[PDB]
Order: C-alpha cells, then sequence, then structure tokens
RNA sequence: GAGAAAGAGAGUGGCGCGGACGCUACGCCGCGACGAGUAGGAGGGCCGCUGCGGUGAGCCUUGAAGCCUAGGGCGCGGGCCC
RNA sequence: CCACGCGUCCCCCGCGAGCGCACGGGGUCGGCGGCGAUGUCGGCUACCCACCCGACCCGUCUUGAAACACGGACCAAGGAGU
C-alpha cells in the first residue's frame, strides 16, 4: 500500500524535528539566564566591596574555586615525586593547560610541581574562549573536537551539560559535576606564548613565569591562544 | 593525443634523491645500495648534522600517488599479447611495458593489440 | 517540554498550536 | 569534520549557542547607542565653550 | 561449494598473476579480469562472461546454467550479437536485469562490452 | 501571487538583523497570518505510430569513471562575486599604469567595470592610450581629482564589449566611442592648468626618491 | 621610459647561526631602514634578474638571454626594516649581495 | 548521526523496463593518539641468490644469461622494470 | 520579549505549502593573458661545474674515539650460529 506506512516516516521525521527545536529554545534560554546569573555575580562582589568601604571596614572576597595550570617545562630531567603530579594533573606535554578546583589536596599537589607550571585564576573571558578554541573532549577515550551540542549531550547529559555554556558554566562557577565535566575536556593544547616568556625557571614573583600569578593569568592566557 | 588516464593529480614527491650508502664515494669496493650503518661512533647512525641522510619511513609517498608514473599511469610486465586482455578494462589507470626479452617480431603484434585495445604502452617504439 | 518521553504531549499541543 | 573557529566564525557560534546572537544584536545597537549620547554631548559641550 | 573453492582458488589458482604491485585472474569467464570474489567464473553456479567473437565483430555472451554444474561441455551457453552498439548494451542488460541473473555483474558486463565494441569499431 | 517586498529589516552588520525575531513577528504580521491545512513522445510514422523516448541511454561507456564530489557552499562563480573599490579611486581620479605596455603613464579613471576591472582613458590626444580596462591592484592612484560628475560615458561599452576576439587592427566604432568621451573629458583636463603637461609625461623613480616616503 | 621597481640587496636567506633555511630570502630594501618604513613592501612583487648563456623565451618579445626568478616579500624582518621574501624556486648564493629588483604592481594604495 | 534502554512490526474488534564505484573479507573504509635509540627481542618483505615439485598453450637465433651506459623511470628502502 | 489561537475542569493572585540568501558537515571560477618548427618548451632525478650553510674516517674494545689506540694501499672472487 504506502499509504499510512508513507505519511508516519514523516510524522516521526516531524516529531523530531520539534523536539530538536525545542532543544534548541531550551539552550537558548539556558545561556540567557546563565548571562544574568554572571551579570549578578559580578556586580555584587562590587556591591559588597562598596557596602564594607561605606562602613570603613574591609571586604575579603571568596578565594577562587577554580585555577588553570600551564606546564612551562619539558619533559626531560623530572623529578619522580613531581612527574606523578604532572601526570595526575595531565600535563604530559609542554604547554598544556588544565583546569583545576582549588582545595587543600589540591593547592599542596600544585606546590610540588610549582617549579614547572604557572597557574592562576582564569577569567570568566579565558574560560569562554579556552573552550571555544582549543577546547575538545574524551569521546569514547578519541579526542574529537567540540563542533556541535551533541557531542557535548551525549557524554554530559546525565549531569544535566547538554549545550557549550553548560559546560563552560560548569567549569567556571564550580559546580557539583566538575569532576566528570573537566575529565570531560581533553587537557588543552595551548601554543608557545607570542610575545615571549618573562623567564621560564624562576618563580612568577622573583620576575619569571613559574608559580601562582593569580590575576595575571590571563595575560598569558590571552598570547597562549 | 595519446592515451590519457582517468585522474592527473599533482604527484608530489617529498624526496628526489637517492640514499646513497655511507662512504660509497670514499672507496670503489662499496656499491652506492643502501645500507644502514650499525657502528658504534657512526655519525651517521646516530644522526649527527650535516651528515648523509638515512631512510626512513615518513620519506614514503602517498597512497594514491604510489608507484606512479609521471604521465599518470602505473606500469604492468606484460609478456605476450594473450596478457593485454587482462588490461582490456583496467585502462584509464594502468598501462603495459613489454618485457626486455620479447622478440622484435612479436613487439609488432602486442602493439598493434594494444592501440586496439586503448591501452598505453610505455615503449612502444622499442625495436623500429 | 524538551525532554522527550514527558514532553511528548506538549510537543504535540504545540505543533497543534502553531497553524 | 573540520574545526572552525566559534570566536572569528559566526555562525559557528551560533551552532553552538544560538543567544550569541541576540547579546551581539544588543550589544552593537549599545555600542552604536553610547556612541551618538557621547557625540551629541561633546557637540552640547561645544555650543556651551562657544556661549 | 563456493565460498570453500574460493578460499582455495584465492592463491593457487593457474589464471592468477602477480606482479608489479597488481593482482589479476585470467580465467574466461571474468569480468574487470581481476582477481576479488565477485568476479571470478569458475566458482559459482550462475556466471556472466563477455567474450568477442570469433568473427571480428560481435559481442559473444557467456551464460552458465545451474544444472550441469559438474559437466562443463554442456554448461555454458554461447548467444553471439552482432549489432549496433546501443542494442548490444540493452540486450545484455536485459540477459542480466531482468533474468535475475547474478546482478552484481550488470555493470562491469556493460563496461566490458563497450569496451570490446569500442576495439571492434576501426582504429583512428 | 503577491508582489515581494524587501527585506523587513535593515542589515546592521552583516548576518545580523535590527530586529529580533518576537519584533520581526510582529513585524512580518504572522499573528494573523496563519495557515494551516514527460519521457515518452508519440509521433506519426509513414507501421502506426512510434512512441520515441526523447534523452536515450548512453551507446558507450568508458572503463572506469570518477566519483561524485562532495557538496561545497559559499564558492560562487567568478561573474557572481561582489566587486571591491579601494578607498583611493573614484571616478575622476589620475592612474599609474604599472605592469602593461602603458608603463607609467598618468591616466584618467572613469568607471569600475562589471567584471571588476577599471575603465581607463588618459586621452590619447596626450599620453596615447586609448579605451582600455586596467586591473585595481596592478595600478597606483594618486590623489589628483578632476570632477566629471557631470559627463555621460556610452552604456554599449562594457566587459564584453572590451573583450579580445580570438594583426588586430581597429574598429571603426572605438574611434567613434574614444572621440566621444574624449571630448567631454579632455577639456575637464584643460581647465585644471598644467594637467594636462601632467598626463603627458611618465612616472618614473629616480635616484634618492622612495615611494614608502614619497606620498601621492 | 624610466625605472619602476625600488632597489633591494639581497642579503642572505633566513639563517641561524649554524643553520640556513634557503626557501626564504632576506631582502633589504634601499631607503627603508625601520618596521614603521617597511609597511608599504608588504605582499608585493619581486624579482632576481639575471642573464645567462642559453636563450631564454621572453614574454612579450623575442627570444633574449636575461632569465628571472620571481617571488614575493612576505614580512618584517628585525627592526631596522630588512625584510623577508619567499621565491618560488629558491635563490642561488651567486646571488648574495646583489640587486633584486623589489616591483611596485600588487600595489595597496 | 540520533543527548535519553528499547519495532521505519504484523492482526482482530467501535505511460516510459532505469538506478556510478564496491567486497584479492588476509579485502576495503572511518576516526583518535603516537614515531629517539646501542646490547637485544619480534614482525613484514610484490627485497635478493641457488636448486626441486607445480604452473604461466611463459620468454628465446626476428638474438637468452652476462657486461657497459651523460637515456626514461618506480619504490622510504632492500632492489626492480624499460 | 525564542511571547500569539479557541473551547473545557481546577489552585492562587503531532504530516501548511513554496521559492530564495547564506560567517552553515575542508575550493572553486558557469574568469583570464602570453608564446611556440630549427630555435625553442618541459625533464624534480642521473653527468660536470659554481656559490652559501653544514661538514673530522670507517670498523672496533671502551665510562669516554677524529684521536698521538689497534686493523685497512686498491680491486675481483671465496669468506663465518651449520
Ligand atoms: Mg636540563
Ligand atoms: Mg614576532
Ligand atoms: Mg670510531
Ligand atoms: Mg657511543
Ligand atoms: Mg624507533
Ligand atoms: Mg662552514
Ligand atoms: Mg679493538
Ligand atoms: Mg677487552
Ligand atoms: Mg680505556
Ligand atoms: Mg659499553
Ligand atoms: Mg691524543
Ligand atoms: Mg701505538
Ligand atoms: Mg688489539
Ligand atoms: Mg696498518
Amino acid at each position: 500500500n504506502f499509504a499510512e506506512l508513507k505519511i508516519k516516516r514523516l510524522r516521526k521525521k516531524f516529531a523530531q524535528k520539534m523536539l530538536r527545536k525545542a532543544r534548541r529554545k531550551l539552550i537558548y534560554e539556558k545561556a540567557k539566564h546563565y548571562h544574568k546569573e554572571y551579570r549578578q555575580m559580578y556586580r555584587t562582589e562590587i556591591r559588597m566591596a562598596r557596602m564594607a568601604r561605606k562602613a570603613g571596614n574591609f571586604y575579603v572576597p571568596a578565594e577562587p574555586k577554580l585555577a588553570f595550570v600551564i606546564r612551562i617545562r619539558g619533559i626531560n630531567g623530572v623529578s619522580p615525586k613531581v612527574r606523578k603530579v604532572l601526570q595526575l594533573l595531565r600535563l604530559r606535554q609542554i604547554f598544556n593547560g588544565t583546569f583545576v578546583k582549588l582545595n587543600k589536596a589540591s593547592i599542596n599537589m600544585l606546590r610540588i610541581v610549582e617549579p614547572y607550571i604557572a597557574w592562576g585564576y582564569p577569567n570568566l573571558k579565558s574560560v569562554n574562549e579556552l573552550i571555544y578554541k582549543r577546547g575538545y573532549g574524551k569521546i569514547n577515550k578519541k579526542r574529537i573536537a567540540l563542533t556541535d551540542n551533541t557531542l557535548i549531550a551525549r557524554s554530559l547529559g546525565k549531569y544535566n551539560i547538554i549545550c557549550m555554556e553548560d559546560l563552560i558554566h560548569e567549569i567556571y562557577t564550580v559546580g557539583k559535576h566538575f569532576k566528570e565535566a573537566n575529565n570531560f575536556l581533553w587537557p588543552f593544547k595551548l601554543s608557545s606564548p607570542r610575545g615571549g616568556m618573562k623567564k621560564k625557571t624562576t618563580h612568577f614573583v622573583e620576575g619569571g613565569d613559574a608559580g601562582n600569578r593569580e590575576d595575571q593569568i590571563n595575560r598569558l592566557i590571552r598570547r597562549m591562544n | 593525443a595519446a592515451l590519457r588516464p582517468l585522474v592527473k593529480p599533482k604527484i608530489v614527491k617529498k624526496r628526489t634523491k637517492k640514499f646513497i650508502r655511507h662512504q660509497s664515494d670514499r672507496y670503489v669496493k662499496i656499491k652506492r645500495n643502501w645500507r644502514k650503518p650499525r657502528g658504534i661512533d657512526n655519525r651517521v647512525r646516530r644522526r649527527f648534522k650535516g651528515q648523509i641522510l638515512m631512510p626512513n619511513i615518513g620519506y614514503g609517498s602517498n597512497k594514491k600517488t604510489k608507484h606512479m608514473l609521471p604521465s599518470g599511469f602505473r606500469k604492468f610486465l606484460v609478456h605476450n599479447v594473450k596478457e593485454l586482455e587482462v588490461l582490456l578494462m583496467c585502462n584509464k589507470s594502468y598501462c603495459a611495458e613489454i618485457a626486455h626479452n620479447v622478440s622484435s617480431k612479436n613487439r609488432k603484434a602486442i602493439v598493434e593489440r594494444a592501440a586496439q585495445l586503448a591501452i598505453r604502452v610505455t615503449n612502444p617504439n622499442a625495436r623500429l | 517540554i524538551a525532554h522527550p518521553k514527558l514532553g511528548r504531549r506538549a510537543r504535540a499541543r504545540i505543533a497543534r498550536g502553531l497553524r | 569534520v573540520l574545526k572552525k573557529n566559534p570566536l572569528k566564525n559566526l555562525r559557528i557560534m551560533l551552532k553552538l549557542n544560538p543567544y550569541a546572537k541576540t547579546m551581539r544584536r544588543n550589544t552593537i545597537l549599545r555600542q552604536a547607542r553610547n556612541h551618538k549620547l557621547r557625540v551629541e554631548r561633546a557637540a552640547a559641550a561645544l555650543a556651551a565653550k562657544s556661549d | 561449494s563456493a565460498h570453500l573453492q574460493w578460499m582455495v582458488v584465492r592463491n593457487c589458482s593457474s589464471f592468477l598473476i602477480k606482479r608489479n604491485k597488481q593482482t589479476y585472474s585470467t580465467e574466461p569467464n571474468n569480468l574487470k579480469a581481476r582477481n576479488s570474489f565477485r568476479y571470478n567464473g569458475l566458482i559459482h553456479r550462475k556466471t556472466v562472461g563477455v567474450e568477442p567473437a570469433a568473427d571480428g565483430k560481435g559481442v559473444v555472451v557467456v551464460m552458465k546454467r545451474r544444472s550441469g554444474q559438474r559437466k562443463p561441455a554442456t554448461s555454458y551457453v554461447r548467444t553471439t550479437i552482432n549489432k549496433n552498439a546501443r542494442a548490444t548494451l540493452s540486450s545484455i542488460r536485459h540477459m542480466i536485469r531482468k533474468n535475475k541473473y547474478h546482478p552484481d555483474l550488470r555493470m562491469a558486463a556493460i563496461r566490458r562490452a563497450s569496451a570490446i565494441l569500442r576495439s571492434q569499431k576501426p582504429v583512428m | 501571487k503577491g508582489k515581494p517586498h524587501c527585506s523587513r529589516n535593515p542589515v546592521l552588520v552583516r548576518g545580523i538583523g535590527r530586529y529580533s525575531r518576537s519584533a520581526m513577528y510582529s513585524r512580518k504580521a504572522l499573528y494573523k497570518r496563519k495557515y494551516a491545512a514527460l519521457a515518452t513522445v508519440t509521433k506519426p510514422v509513414g507501421g502506426g505510430t512510434r512512441v520515441v523516448k526523447l534523452r536515450k541511454m548512453p551507446r558507450y561507456y568508458p572503463t572506469e569513471d570518477v566519483p561524485r564530489k562532495l557538496l561545497s557552499h559559499g564558492k560562487k562563480p567568478f561573474s557572481q562575486h561582489v566587486r571591491k573599490l579601494r578607498a583611493s579611486i573614484t571616478p575622476g581620479t589620475i592612474l599609474i599604469i604599472l605592469t602593461g605596455r602603458h608603463r607609467g603613464k598618468r591616466v584618467v579613471f572613469l568607471k569600475q567595470l562589471s567584471s571588476g576591472l577599471l575603465l581607463v582613458t588618459g586621452p590619447l590626444s596626450l599620453n596615447r592610450v586609448p579605451l582600455r580596462r586596467t586591473h585595481q591592484k596592478f595600478v597606483i592612484a594618486t590623489s589628483t581629482k578632476i570632477d566629471i560628475s557631470g559627463v555621460k560615458i556610452p552604456k554599449h561599452l562594457t566587459d564584453a564589449y572590451f573583450k579580445k576576439k580570438k594583426k588586430y587592427e581597429i574598429t571603426e566604432q572605438r574611434k567613434v566611442d574614444q572621440k566621444a568621451v574624449d571630448s567631454q573629458i579632455l577639456p575637464k583636463i584643460k581647465a585644471v592648468p598644467q594637467l594636462q603637461g601632467y598626463l603627458r609625461s611618465v612616472f618614473a623613480l629616480t635616484n634618492g626618491v622612495y615611494p614608502h616616503k614619497l606620498v601621492f | 621610459s624610466g625605472r619602476l621597481w625600488c632597489k633591494a640587496i639581497f642579503a642572505g636567506y633566513k639563517r641561524g647561526l649554524r643553520n640556513q633555511r634557503e626557501h626564504t630570502a632576506l631582502l633589504k630594501i634601499e631607503g627603508v631602514y625601520a618596521r614603521d618604513e617597511t609597511e608599504f613592501y608588504l605582499g608585493k612583487r619581486c624579482a632576481y634578474v639575471y642573464k645567462a648563456k642559453n636563450n631564454t623565451v621572453t614574454p612579450g618579445g623575442k627570444p633574449n638571454k636575461t632569465r628571472v626568478i620571481w617571488g614575493k616579500v612576505t614580512r618584517a624582518h628585525g627592526n631596522s626594516g630588512m625584510v623577508r621574501a619567499k621565491f618560488r624556486s629558491n635563490l642561488p648564493a651567486k646571488a648574495i649581495g646583489h640587486r633584486i629588483r623589489v616591483m611596485l604592481y600588487p600595489s595597496r594604495i
């Protein structure tokens, strides 16, 4: 016959097309709500500093929950305790980068590899542009470039991370499923820095590049990708 | 107005020089055919700078233009006229060579049969 | 609406509504 | 697939993020509007300096 | 059957020739003349072959019947097509398609007949 | 049926309309515009009638063919390209042709043509170069302008007019087009003092003069 | 009836101290001696023009002896207005300290 | 190829005769990451030599083996074909 | 403003049609110009020569060899895990 068998094919096709359209409206409004949340997160740490200075007290802001490590010293001649920490940070090649949340279990790992990494507190623009330009994904333990939202949504759908700004929100606003969202991300293959390093061997305090350079990691990121 | 092939891509070759075997210039007893030297102090084996280069795998041509003659075809060594019917349909890709041993009387039958079957022969005038 | 199990009648209803 | 760059290529950025379109529409309208406001205040300042 | 005798013939046949990184097969009922499984003509129950005629012009088409498999003299039937190039190809197309006779070789036989007839029309 | 209106939003930047989809819904007025729901030719012959099949099958097959190509999108043919001008080249400027047989001769520019080329004459009465086409990359444009807003160049001269044919003897139509255009152009350049002597001379780099330091 | 190419000297190849890379010529263009002045010459056509024994064919004319190697300027090179170029066949070291004519015609004015 | 475990499932009641390539499955194709190496281990050689059983209705006095070559070439290479 | 209809109960205050443009799953032109029969075109390679950069002679035992460590004038054939 192929009369109703024909039409139910395009019934099912139209059904999944409308399903895809409802999903796109979903992630549109999720991105809008995120933009509102980031406006509030930026303005409230100005608001509360102002209300502290208005009384004459001081407002200590919260210690940040998210750093971005970069491996600035190469393979050769690495002490093994410094080596295993880098393997758990997934900084294997030179000039790889990884988002890392902070706590006492992680800062004492980062100080073991302080001569070899440069790390600081990455800005919202940094967490955006790293994902969009250099952000890939460990899909089926392969390395597939994040070209469409389905590559994110098939791997991270059960953590309710189904577009790319969901991934950006989970990385930046460090969420509940940060471990899974970050271990989804392949380590960032950042290029050698344009302009050039100050000094590879010594710490940032003593005029170098190794170690914690807190707000200044963004200047490094902008010229490394 | 010869038998032009199907497609003729740009046959890019990575290296055009031969691999001279190390110190084949220095002696006559040493042919230029490459032998990877297995010495313990050798400048070539441990890849010094400005030395005789070694034939790694990365020098291999791409599989789409491997074994390909500069006219775009691939050769096929043909002994008798009975084997040109094998290239009757592999025509726009694979061309025919007549072997060195074949008589001047038997080259003419092969060349005329190839002219019928539209097969390029690399050496069509090998005896005249 | 957007997830396919429970939002099926809602997507069908908005499909009827977009005419 | 060839990875095109969402920070340069517009419709790949929209493909990953359709709200980037209305952010960029609103911010281009705001760029032009604040620009015209500053040009109008500069013309008013020049008129007040003449007067 | 067929898949055992293919795994016997595949590397050990006298029709196979192997040189210049190219593998061929010279059995008489082979279309495209190459060593594969679809095109080998000695193996299958049903088999199309295209040959030039005993006369200088014309195309003979060889059909393997279904009954005398072990009987080689009464297995292959010949048919000679000494016609124009369009109707020769439409005849071969109708024989392979509409008889349901081994339809994967339907285009390879038309390619081969088109290559025979080009050689039979005179040289430039 | 229906008269096709132009685009409702103005284009703000390339690929962005100035009105989002809610305002575009309100403007296009879809709130009230809701909708809901060969090969054989018979011919007589002089038997009966024959059903001829137009576009019949091929009489030959090459022994192997290439496959079809994948689809790409933003790759127009050359006629469908958008065509750029420089900022310095406006109709009325004077040009220095750098490459072809008219080496370095200063020339009045007339019209951006439809293939992308520049319509050219420094009038041949003074620097001996006809109505010619040039290319905007190969041409230095100095900042010396005449006003040719009040001239008419003929509509019938175009890229297909100046296109080469296949000894080249010139037509009489070339002569009458040249004489029609320069009779309007040449009294404009005679108005500016020492400009007709400027156009006769050739640009030449002498010693101690450098194009990165010299302005024009 | 005059000259229409800037003067440039082929200073050397693009080279490290113990390595030279012959796929990139260093051109010293006469008159420009700083990077704020080398802005004009980027992307220009350029040519190494040399005579030889056997006749070549000359486009637009009878066979001459003068042959060329064309190329283009690619990017600046160091603070003194030295510039990089690439020719479509690499320059012979014959040309070290000779006159490459750097053209004007891929013009950006 | 589709973010969501599963049926493009069956049943009962209210003219024009057309459609490329493929698949030596030990074959063909698609993604990802990777490539240092002596002593040593292993794999693949449509690398090479000599003889033997099969086979190419193989080649050859209309000139085989060998040898020479500023000739045309292929292969990363061993080597090989004109 | 990614908000659009009507009808039904109650809390609170599943198939619309067409065309078209494209920052959209990797380049195309539905764009061109010149020179070619005894003086010219192509041939990356293989012959000679020129220049810049690089560049110590192999095997070997050795912690370490270009070594003022030993073997080696040159060539052909035989020549060592059976
Ligand atoms: Mg070290
Ligand atoms: Mg720089
Ligand atoms: Mg030694
Ligand atoms: Mg050693
Ligand atoms: Mg190795
Ligand atoms: Mg040196
Ligand atoms: Mg010893
Ligand atoms: Mg000892
Ligand atoms: Mg010792
Ligand atoms: Mg040792
Ligand atoms: Mg000593
Ligand atoms: Mg001694
Ligand atoms: Mg001793
Ligand atoms: Mg001695």
